């Protein structure tokens, strides 16, 4: 076989005792699930400093708590806005998840309130940037560097699937780098607490697996699909299905004829065969095994497990930083005022958060 | 080449969610 007795000794026991962190691990996010912490600060206890980022509901800014002076990311939502585009849902969702939640590689919340105009949430400032950003600047990963992130991924995508969530959200622009190379997972608008299957049509083109294209419904192995999609996207510098518009990408991804770069190796091309599966009885992660299909691949052999999540791998990739607050990671976004009204919006609306 | 075809797709940018 392919182990020897302690070898397989080993390995099975490595398993059980991932059973047993999972275990108590839904034990404490149901608590935390069932009990949200809300209101946990307000506006003036901090200073804007910069906008991170913009989108459709609002922004994320740098700030400084006055009283500390330590810096977090604080996203603002806007009420009236997150109404009108049909987001109320997603909103408190994403909110109920981040302080529920706890995993080395999912961002913490670390204050929620709200206020006549606006949501905010307050969130570590992860000063490293976008994985995007790095990986459009030098190209293509190599694969060690690739599986590195891959690794921190897979864990948490296990995390996450044992308390019955899917993601739905996966791509490198979505992933931020810390101070000390890992990986920070921070949106959670789209993902969804599913014991079985859901329909909805939700993610990123290149992203999106078959069944979610196809009007079938179906289940957590999405997210398996978009962990093969990144890998291949991390190790290329471009995704395997790509094309002028999205009704083409589409068309692609539902064939799932899937090409490779020359510089693959055997081990990769394998593994992502597997995981880029359109057929779901054969798609990892999928499969009586479950996640273990994937922990055990031979691209993965090199892989200490447990010492990624104790943080204790050295990263392939330590982004500079020239002092608190430095933003040079990050591009740069227009800065508008944050007008607080005199009267309460949408107050029934937001009652949760 | 594939990465030619790539960058003519005009997608290497950040990419939006549908929705
Ligand atoms: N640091 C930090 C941080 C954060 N904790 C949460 C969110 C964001 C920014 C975006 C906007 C683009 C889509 N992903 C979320 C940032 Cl930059």
């Amino acid at each position: 076989g392919h182990m020897g007795n302690a070898a397989a000794a080993k390995k099975g026991s490595e398993q059980e005792s991932v059973k047993e962190f999972l275990a108590k691990a839904k034990e404490e996010f149901l608590k935390k699930w069932e009990s949200p912490s809300q209101n946990t600060a307000q506006l003036d206890h901090f200073d804007r400093i910069k906008t991170l980022g913009t989108g459709s509901f609002g922004r994320v800014m740098l700030v400084k708590h006055k009283e500390t002076g330590n810096h977090y990311a604080m996203k603002i939502l806007d009420k009236q806005k997150v109404v009108k585009l049909k987001q109320i849902e997603h909103t408190l969702n994403e909110k109920r998840i981040l302080q529920a939640v706890n995993f080395p590689f999912l961002v913490k919340l670390e204050f929620s309130f709200k206020d006549n105009s606006n949501l905010y949430m307050v969130m570590e400032y992860v000063p490293g940037g976008e994985m995007f950003s790095h990986l459009r600047r030098i190209g293509r990963f190599s694969e060690p560097h690739a599986r590195f992130y891959a690794a921190q991924i897979v864990l948490t995508f296990e995390y996450l699937h044992s308390l019955d969530l899917i993601y739905r959200d996966l791509k490198p622009e979505n992933l931020l780098i810390d101070q000390q190379g890992y990986i920070q997972v921070t949106d959670f608008g789209f993902a969804k607490r599913v014991k079985g299957r859901t329909w909805t049509l939700c993610g990123t083109p290149e992203y999106l697996a078959p069944e979610i294209i196809l009007s079938k419904g179906y289940n957590k192995a999405v997210d398996w699909w978009a962990l093969g999609v990144l890998i291949y996207e991390m190790a290329a510098g471009y995704p395997p299905f790509f094309a002028d518009q999205p009704i083409q990408i589409y068309e692609k991804i539902v064939s799932g004829k899937v090409r490779f770069p020359s510089h693959f190796s055997s081990d990769l091309k394998d593994l992502l065969r597997n995981l880029l599966q359109v057929d779901l009885t054969k798609r990892f992660g999928n499969l009586k095994n479950g996640v273990n299909d994937i922990k055990n691949h031979k691209w993965f052999a090199t892989t200490d497990w447990i010492a990624i999540y104790q943080r204790k791998v050295e990263a392939p990739f330590i982004p500079k930083f020239k002092g608190p607050g430095d933003t040079s990671n990050f591009d740069d976004y227009e800065e508008e005022e944050i007008r607080v009204s005199i009267n309460e919006k949408c107050g029934k609306e937001f009652t949760e958060f | 080449t594939t990465y030619a075809d790539f960058i003519a797709s005009g997608r290497t940018g950040r990419r939006n969610a549908i929705h």
